[PDB]
C-alpha cells in the first residue's frame, strides 16, 4: 500500500503550490488505484469470513494471482511471497532437525508417527512427490 | 544468582536444588556443579552458545572420575572390602567364625 500514501503526499504538495485543482484532476491521478482496490477486497474478505486455517491461505491468494490484470496479480503475488517466508522458516527447522516452530497452525508437516505427513492441507502449487521427499529427510534426520 | 530468578538454588553435603528455552543443557550444569564443588574439598535453538558449554561438561565429569581411581585408589578399596565383608579371603573366615561360634 506504500504508493497510495506517496501519491497523497504529492497531492498535498501540488495543493500547496496551487489549490485550484479540480476534483476530477485527483480522480485522474488516482485511477490506477481505482481498479486495484475493489479487486483485492474480495480476497481479503473471504479470508476473514471463512475463518481460514492452515496452509489454505496460500492457495486462496495463489488462485487469484492467475488473472489478467497486471496490478492486481503483482500485488497479490508479493503477499504470497511474504507468506512463503514463514513457511520456509519452519521448513528450515523440520528438515534439518525435526523441530517445529509454528504451533496450532498447519505448515503441511506435523521417524514414524508424530512426524508423519499431513497430505490434505498441502498447497496447490506443490506436488505430492516433493512432499514425500521432505518427509523422508525429516524422518531420517530425526532417526540418527 | 540465589536471587530466585535462577532455577538452581543453594554425607549428602549439598542442598543445591533445581526444582521454552532448551533445558537439555541447563539441568546438566546443575549436576556438573555439584561435581566441581565436591572436587574443591578433594530454527530457534542454542547452537553457538551450547558449543563452548557441552564441550566442558564431559571433560569435567571424566576428569573427576579419573582423579578418584588414579590418585586415591578407589578401585582397590572395593577389592579390599571384598576380602573381609564378603569373606572372600582364606585364613580369616576360618579363624573368625571358628572362634566366635565356640561361645554361643
Amino acid at each position: 500500500l506504500q504508493p497510495y500514501r506517496q501519491a497523497l503526499l504529492d497531492l498535498e504538495q501540488e495543493f500547496l503550490g496551487d489549490p485550484h485543482l479540480s476534483i476530477s484532476h485527483v480522480n485522474y491521478f488516482l485511477d490506477q488505484f481505482q481498479l486495484l482496490f475493489p479487486s483485492v477486497m474480495v480476497v481479503v474478505e473471504q479470508i476473514k469470513s471463512q475463518k481460514i486455517h492452515g496452509c489454505q491461505i496460500l492457495e486462496t491468494v495463489y488462485k487469484h494471482s492467475c488473472g489478467g490484470l497486471p496490478p492486481v496479480r503483482s500485488a497479490l503475488e508479493k503477499i504470497l511471497a511474504v507468506c512463503h517466508g514463514v513457511m520456509y522458516k519452519q521448513l528450515s527447522a523440520w528438515m534439518l532437525h525435526g523441530l517445529l516452530l509454528d504451533q496450532h497452525e498447519e505448515f503441511f508437516i506435523k521417524s514414524l508417527k508424530q512426524f508423519s505427513l499431513r497430505v490434505e492441507i498441502l498447497p496447490s502449487y506443490i506436488p505430492v512427490r516433493v512432499a514425500e521427499k521432505i518427509l523422508f529427510v525429516g524422518e531420517s534426520v530425526q532417526m540418527f | 544468582d540465589a536471587y530466585g530468578e535462577f532455577m538452581i538454588q543453594v554425607k549428602l553435603y549439598w542442598t543445591h536444588g533445581y526444582v521454552v528455552f532448551l533445558k537439555h543443557i541447563a539441568h546438566d550444569i546443575y549436576v556438573c556443579g555439584k561435581t566441581i564443588n565436591l572436587l574443591k574439598l578433594c530454527v530457534l535453538m542454542k547452537r553457538s552458545i551450547t558449543a563452548p558449554l557441552a564441550a566442558h561438561i564431559s571433560l569435567v565429569n571424566k576428569a573427576a572420575v579419573d582423579y578418584f581411581f588414579v590418585e586415591l585408589h578407589l578401585e582397590a578399596h572395593y577389592e579390599a572390602l571384598r576380602h573381609f565383608l564378603l569373606m572372600e579371603d582364606g585364613e580369616f573366615a576360618q579363624s573368625l567364625s571358628d572362634l566366635l561360634f565356640e561361645k554361643l
